[PDB]
């Protein structure tokens, strides 16, 4: 089964459940879909390159640029946030009200 | 819905990068070439419900020459027969270089 | 789960008794924890005494439904033997909801989920007595 | 006997970057009217033993510090990465012979980004990380640059392994095809180093100082490799290594040569200087140098 | 004109559309491409002998088969 | 030559390991001694597991991880 | 690990280098940001240009010349749009 | 220094993944994720690895983290450890530690699977005739058969730059 | 279910070829001038049949030949052979153009004494026919046969029957 | 904001999701999900208010984890059995993890939690064109990708985001968050019978599209944010009275009326099966979501609330918005009653 997929999937879950509780600063769930981001890209490398999978080898490298396209954006967002108020917490985004 | 312009217009522009066994920029094959072409050969003229139920058994072996789940079990069993027996001290083992 | 609720239903109806109660039990503290999550999620208790204390009451609430359901369902199906009407469930229902209105201590509540429960009830045996699928064919 | 191949890489640059601060010193005091330092001994390589050990000796800096261990940690990654950066580089024969070096380089060039800006951050008050900031940024924009221009001359050249390239350097130097490209690397190795006409107006200034000097001969010394040199005939390496140190040398005195006479530029000037000058020349060197090996039958032997 | 405005633009634009054009008029795209062929990565697979065919040689000093002359010729 | 002498040396390795597994698995019950997982009536390549099967380490890191960090 | 043998002992001997120096004497700015958002985007474009020397060996030549000045294109597009419409200026 | 050196940096992932995900200042939280980019470098280079782990590096650890660490340093303070941070790195710890312990003193551990517990030389290639290091080649296509995947990238990347200036006041 | 079929110990014994690399190398080019005609047997067999345990005697026959050719060469002009391929080995990777007045001797050596015009590029190439003894096999991908036809809806078609066949809106 | 800046934006809308519609390759549809996210931010935050910076933020972080759990889904689909072609799946556990990435990038019930946030803050325009495309463009990939769907997962959904987008909307007078809970209730609907017959779910989609393209356009027409400003409305002239009539009656789904006929045939191609019980649940709680369409009607044409003047300044001034094309889409959208057996101009 190639144990290692094991403990790669686990640090998907540690790195998604990153994501989802956080307590104060929205960077740090920034950065942990960046590292969900990475666990996705090591994790299909792997068995990319396990497989001889040679054809469509282009998989980790595009997943790449584009989820980190999306982290720019998500700078360019935290930025202007924080622009318009003095912090980027969770908090003082209570407005709005659902 | 899912449209048909791939096929309509005449150019194969995303079909390539689809599956193994089409054709490499230097023509290697993959690890498990051959599977793949009788699964494909197998479930081509088919209805994907038949088969379901019809290709089974090499679906199975494909998917066990991609993995190798259960050749390393028999492998990992083999492997931990061999730790209990050399515990035990039977046969100090010529299987290693040498009788 | 799927599991735990097929053991409830699995036992003959009929008498078997106490597993019966002690499934149901399962079963209310299954939905109170369920039920209290959603609340401890989206109500922020501080302290957190306050939320152990609310999850406590949630499960506990919902397992004393489920015993006095239970309960009831196994004395009337012993008493009456006849194992195949909903009646027996349609007072198991609303004893379910008139101890529903003991424990939050108000009484039209009470009243309002012996109705509701009892039919609830009555249309699940129902309904497990005629045959009607868990939420699909899936075929045509 | 590899731990010694080791140690006989990384126990002289010790020596290269002291005897490097008294020949900038010396070379300085020459393109000015100053003779010396030559009083501490003959012609002074005691000067830059004493003033290393001086610096040694003297009391640190108290903390004053936020984060201890970070604040350790910035320099450690500077110093190790001016260590960890002469591995792949070829005279003769490289420390290790790999598939792909090049893209090791810009790595570890974005690591020393990482050390400037860990440092900043981890300094002091608000206006030292301002400083740093803007010093993180105008080294940042030039990855890019150097990026891109070292992609375009090895694209000659096709392969990442660069015993590949000390192989087609053999008939001519690579600055005769490449003039303009080489020269706007040059440029782009004296932004790397953060050195005069480049402005950047700590904690331990010895380290930090180390790692500025060993990357300014590590990007000398891939220079040298790079654009310029000769052949290597085999059963023979002093031969090569010898043009190979003379020709790095020449270089490292013009590159001190060029910092010891030009004003630093102004920072919004530096800016818009790179981008609206270096990169559409960047493009358009790169566009040409992808469509003129499909012109001119020559595509390289990427084995 | 926009030679004295901004020259380094227009330079840039200059040598942009000689390359893009340029491979147009270019005597050695074709060889190019058959220096690029005829470089094997694969093995050169084999074949069941003969339906008593004109082509295939069988002794590979036999000049029958398409070989390579302009390539020792520069 | 060097096909030739790869698919003898692999062959090689597949009789003395079966032959080994023959020995060290009479104990257990069931077992068919070399019986492929696998359907098919076709030479599968092996997993090096298969070939470099309890060898105790060195010549498997050897072997496997050899060209994987060697320089 | 030969690599890991050579960062283990420049690592360590770093590691000396310090704590023998150290037991021995005893607001913001938007256009701070857009320059690293610039960056980032461009460096991403860079890692789409890269593998172009690995590619110049292959039997589809003229489409890979058109595919590269078309990568080289859109950069200097952006690279265009951004420099006409005031977004790097002072 | 021995055979299962794939796993063993498997597990300092794995720790630097908790070691971020316990939510501490977001410049720690840069910092958790180099060193977790570099053993996931390590990680792929181990299966080699040539060219795609060196490339990664570049990126995220060459051209994120810094734009990470700069957006930490320019935008939020967190101006002074914690009990629930550092609870939940303990926690976390005792996970890997029961699961990697259950890994190695049993048979498998399934969460819903069967994860073949030992380290992997297996599978590996039976030493080919490579030749070329399949990932080079394999990413030295995309330009002759990449028609469709390279144009809309590129043009995914254009509209994120026109995207980028709009939103920081375009034009 | 089904066990492999692995050829035994008497067949596993030809006289190796137990010669080093370099001098294998420098002699590549005239032994595929000489020898390397019968051994086309074994690449259609091993494309033919993806299966070796089966083409191992032609396996045999290469070994042979090879063993053959060496003892050919090993006899006559050149002992300065020797000096060729150790002019040629310690170059790093052997690089053909490295010691090119040396390959001339040899190939002055081999040709006014013995014969064997060295293929010029690029004879070593140029798809080869070849005719063997075994008739070609079938269907090696052992499989069972392709299961179901679908049947192929054709004919003319009638219009519809009674209209939608809905609740209402008749025709 | 430049006018060929916003035709650029709507071109790479429309790009994202026909790359949706036309790929093969789980990496495009990846991509076009991404990049119809990319390009929908700059429609919102369209002014520079701080509510529609919270929403853009809300919707970016939602959207955001979504796609990385979709593509999470299809590296487990290639970790069994490994091929880029949009079919059956091959593992429960991924199609588990993909129909809930779905489930958040469309709008459903445990993951509604970001719509009527994200549609208040914003203008019409912006909610108009979110609403279409991002509930346009999951359906395509499901219609896809249904025969390997464990129905429990797809059903409990369809069931929990029917009664939640009803119960959830007798409380808001919030315009933006009314049209989003008719958003979510609707997408339940278009939702719950993907199983059994998806000629229902693709007509009930095209019927929904029109039906809230003219909803808003009836909006844009005279900016209201409140029921109130919809009787200052009434006030100010009459045919808009008697389409808010029509249109939130055809949102109510009355026999009569062209919104009534996705329902009923959802009703008839579900209980040819044996599910009748889940029938009568989902349109009990369809005669529920009518009730503040009511309430919005009793407020807007048919009691009267008092009015201010200026709109006696107001009656000296003609209308002059521009409608996209409002009469034709409501026509289109109300009077398609007795086009039934235009069910079967789909497939």
């Amino acid at each position: 089964m190639s144990l290692v997929y094991m403990n790669i999937m686990m640090a998907f879950t540690v790195s998604l459940t990153g994501l989802l509780m956080y307590r104060s600063h929205l960077m740090s769930s920034l950065l942990c879909l960046e590292g969900m981001m990475l666990s996705l890209f090591i994790l299909a490398t792997l068995m990319i390159l396990n497989s001889h999978f040679t054809l469509a080898s282009m998989m980790p490298i595009i997943l790449l640029v584009f989820a980190a396209c999306e982290a720019a954006l998500g700078l360019s967002l935290l930025v202007m946030v924080s622009n318009t108020y003095g912090t980027d917490y969770v908090q003082n985004l209570n407005l709005l009200q659902c | 819905p899912f449209f048909d312009v791939q096929k309509k217009l005449g150019v194969d522009l995303d079909h390539w990068m689809t599956i193994q066994s089409a054709e490499q920029p230097h023509r290697i094959p993959a690890r498990c070439h051959a599977f793949e072409k009788e699964w494909i050969e197998c479930a081509h003229g088919i209805g994907s419900i038949r088969a379901e139920k019809e290709c089974k058994i090499e679906f199975e072996d494909f998917r066990e020459c991609l993995l190798r789940q259960k050749t390393m079990k028999r492998l990992n069993a083999i492997k931990r027969q061999r730790d209990k027996l050399i515990k035990e001290g039977k046969y100090t083992p010529p299987p290693h270089h040498s009788g | 789960a799927k599991t735990l609720l097929h053991q409830y239903w699995d036992i003959p109806e009929g008498t078997e008794c106490h597993r019966k109660t002690y499934a149901a039990t399962s079963i209310g503290g299954a939905s109170g924890l369920v039920v209290s999550a959603y609340s401890v999620a989206l109500k922020t208790p501080t302290s957190f005494l306050e939320g152990v204390a609310r999850t406590g009451r949630y499960t506990f609430t919902a397992a004393a439904i489920g015993a006095i359901f239970g309960l009831t369902s196994c004395i009337s199906a012993q008493v009456r033997e006849k194992p195949d009407d909903p009646l027996n469930y349609l007072i198991g229902g609303c004893a379910g909801g008139l101890t529903l209105g003991a424990r939050t201590r108000s009484y039209g509540i009470g009243a309002a989920a012996c109705a509701y429960m009892g039919l609830t009830a009555a249309l699940v045996k129902m309904g497990q007595l005629e045959g009607w699928k868990v939420f699909a064919e899936p075929k045509v | 006997m590899f731990m010694i191949n080791v140690l006989t890489l990384i126990i002289p640059i010790l020596l290269a970057v002291a005897f490097l601060t008294l020949v900038e010193r010396k070379v300085l005091g020459y393109m000015q009217f100053r003779k010396g330092p030559n009083v501490v001994g003959p012609y002074g390589l005691l000067q830059p033993i004493a003033d290393a050990i001086k610096l040694f000796i003297k009391e640190p800096l108290r903390p004053a510090t936020s984060s201890i261990s970070m604040f350790i940690l910035a320099p450690i990654l500077a110093l190790t990465l001016a260590l960890t950066m002469w591995i792949p580089l070829p005279m003769p024969y490289p420390l290790i012979n790999m598939n792909l070096g090049v893209l090791f380089m810009l790595a570890m060039s974005s690591l020393a980004v990482y050390s400037i800006l860990w440092s900043g951050w981890a300094s002091n008050s608000k206006y030292a990380l301002i400083g740093a900031l803007r010093a993180v940024a105008q080294t940042i924009s030039y990855e890019v640059t150097l990026a891109i221009i070292l992609l375009s001359v090895l694209l000659m050249n096709g392969s990442f392994t660069l015993s590949t390239l000390i192989i087609t350097q053999e008939q001519v130097w690579l600055i005769f095809p490449a003039w303009p490209l080489a020269m706007m690397w040059f440029i782009s190795t004296l932004a790397e180093t953060n050195r005069a006409p480049f402005d950047l107006t700590a904690g331990p200034f010895a380290l930090f100082f180390m790692a500025e000097y060993a990357n300014i001969i590590m990007m000398n010394i891939f220079t040298t490799t790079l654009f310029l040199g000769a052949f290597h005939n085999p059963y023979m390496p002093e031969l090569y290594t010898i043009n190979f140190t003379i020709k790095s040398l020449l270089l490292s005195i013009t590159f001190l040569w060029i910092r010891a006479s030009y004003p630093r530029f102004r920072y919004d000037q530096l800016m818009h200087l790179l981008w609206k000058n270096f990169l559409p020349l960047t493009l358009a060197l790169c566009m040409w140098h992808v469509s003129l090996p499909i012109l001119l039958s020559s595509i390289p032997p990427q084995t | 004109n926009v030679w004295a405005k901004e020259p380094v633009l227009v330079a840039s634009f200059a040598i942009a559309g000689l390359a893009v054009i340029l491979p147009t008029l270019s005597p050695y795209t074709k060889y190019s491409l058959m220096i690029n062929r005829a470089t094997p990565y694969n093995y050169p697979v084999p074949l069941r002998d003969d339906g008593n065919m004109p082509d295939v040689p069988s002794h590979p000093q036999d000049p029958q088969g398409p070989s390579l002359e302009w390539l020792k010729r520069l | 030559l060097l096909q030739a002498e790869k698919d003898r040396r692999v062959l090689q390795m597949l009789r003395e390991n079966l032959e080994e597994e023959a020995t060290i698995m009479k104990d257990v019950p069931g077992w068919k001694v070399g019986e492929s997982v696998f359907h098919t009536t076709r030479w599968v390549t092996p997993m090096m597991g298969e070939l470099y099967g309890l060898r105790t380490g060195e010549e498997i890191l050897s072997s496997t991880y050899g060209f994987i960090w060697y320089t | 690990m030969n690599l890991m043998i050579t960062l283990l002992t420049n690592f360590t001997l770093a590691t000396l280098l310090v704590t023998i120096a150290f037991w021995l004497p005893q607001p913001f700015s938007m256009k701070f940001f857009l320059v690293a958002i610039t960056f980032l985007l461009f460096d991403l474009e860079i890692a789409l240009l890269l593998p172009l020397p690995w590619a110049s060996q292959t039997t589809n030549l003229n489409t890979m010349l058109t595919m590269a000045l078309l990568l080289i294109f859109l950069l200097a597009v952006s690279l265009a749009y951004e420099w006409t419409q005031k977004g790097l200026e002072w | 220094m021995m055979t299962y050196i794939v796993f063993i940096l498997s597990i300092i992932f794995v720790m630097g993944f908790v070691g971020f995900s316990s939510k501490p200042s977001p410049i720690y939280g840069g910092l958790g994720l180099i060193v977790s980019g570099g053993v996931g470098c390590g990680i792929v280079l181990n299966f080699g690895g040539s060219f795609l782990g060196l490339m990664v590096f570049l990126i995220y650890l060459g051209g994120m983290m810094v734009v990470f660490g700069y957006t930490t340093a320019m935008a939020t303070e967190q101006y002074p450890s914690n009990k629930v941070v550092l609870g939940t790195f303990i926690t976390g710890l005792l996970m890997e530690f029961l699961m990697v312990y259950y890994v190695l003193k049993d048979k498998e551990v399934e969460i819903v699977f069967k994860f073949n517990g030992m380290g992997d030389w297996v599978i590996y290639d039976t030493g080919d005739s490579g030749f070329f290091s399949e990932e080079a080649m394999g990413i030295a296509a995309l330009y002759s058969y990449g028609t469709w995947l390279v144009i809309v990238t590129g043009w995914s990347l254009l509209i994120g730059v026109v995207v980028i200036m709009e939103i920081t006041r375009g034009n | 279910p089904g066990i492999v079929e692995l050829p035994s110990l008497e067949d596993l014994k030809v006289q190796e070829v137990k010669v080093s690399s370099s001098v294998l190398k420098a002699a590549a080019h005239h032994y595929g001038a000489q020898c390397d005609k019968p051994n086309k047997e074994f690449m259609l067999c091993r494309w033919e049949e993806k299966d070796p345990r089966r083409c191992l005697e032609e396996g045999k026959l290469v070994n042979q030949c090879a063993l053959e050719f060496f003892r050919q060469i090993k006899r006559h002009c050149a002992e300065p052979f020797t000096e060729y391929w150790t002019c040629i080995d310690y170059s790093g990777l052997q690089l053909f153009r490295r010691c090119r007045k040396e390959q001339a001797q040899f190939d002055k050596c081999v040709l006014d004494k013995l014969g064997w015009v060295r293929p010029d590029l690029g004879e070593l190439s140029k798809v080869t026919k070849v005719k063997t003894d075994r008739p070609l096999p079938e269907n090696p991908y052992h499989s069972r046969a392709r299961p179901e036809p679908n049947p192929e809806v054709e004919g003319d078609l009638k219009p519809a029957r009674h209209g939608s066949r809905l609740f209402f809106w008749t025709m | 904001m430049n006018p060929i800046i916003l035709i650029i934006i709507l071109m790479t809308v429309m790009l994202g999701t026909i790359i949706v519609m036309i790929s093969t390759h789980w990496l495009l549809i990846w991509i076009g999900f991404e990049m119809n996210m990319l390009a929908i931010i700059p429609i919102m935050m369209k002014k520079h208010n701080p509510r529609a910076t919270e929403a853009s933020t809300k919707y970016f972080l939602t959207q955001s984890t979504a796609s990385m759990l979709l593509m999470m889904a299809i590296i487990i689909n290639l970790m069994f059995s490994g091929q880029w072609t949009v079919m059956k799946l091959f593992n429960p556990m991924a199609s588990m993890l993909m129909t809930m990435a779905l489930a958040m990038k469309l709008g459903m019930a445990p993951f509604h939690f970001w719509v009527p946030e994200v549609t208040q803050g914003i203008p019409l325009s912006s909610g108009l064109i979110l609403l279409t495309w991002q509930k346009l463009a999951p359906m395509s990939v499901l219609y896809q990708i249904l025969p390997s769907i464990n129905l429990d997962l797809i059903l409990t959904l369809s069931i929990l985001s029917i009664t939640i987008g009803g119960w959830g909307g007798l409380n808001q007078t919030q315009l933006r968050k009314i049209m989003a809970y008719s958003s979510i209730a609707h997408m339940g609907w278009m939702t719950a019978v993907l199983l059994y017959n998806p000629t229902m779910t693709l007509l009930n989609l095209i019927i929904y599209i029109i039906m809230t393209s003219t909803m808003f356009t009836l909006f844009m027409a005279n900016s209201t944010t409140t029921t109130l400003s919809l009787s200052h409305t009434w006030n100010k002239a009459p045919i808009m009275t008697i389409l808010v009539l029509i249109t939130l009656l055809s949102m109510g789904g009355l026999p009569p009326l062209s919104g009534f006929m996705p329902k009923w045939m959802i009703i008839q191609e579900m209980t040819k099966n044996d599910s009748i019980i889940l029938p009568t649940l989902m349109a009990i709680t369809a005669l529920l979501n009518l009730y503040f369409y009511m309430r919005l009607t009793y407020s807007t044409a048919l009691t009267m609330f008092p009015s201010t003047n200026n709109m006696k300044m107001k009656w000296q001034f003609p209308t002059t918005k521009r409608m996209t094309l409002l009469p034709t889409m409501t026509v289109l959208s109300t009077m398609l009653l007795p086009l039934t057996p235009i069910l079967s101009i789909l497939e």
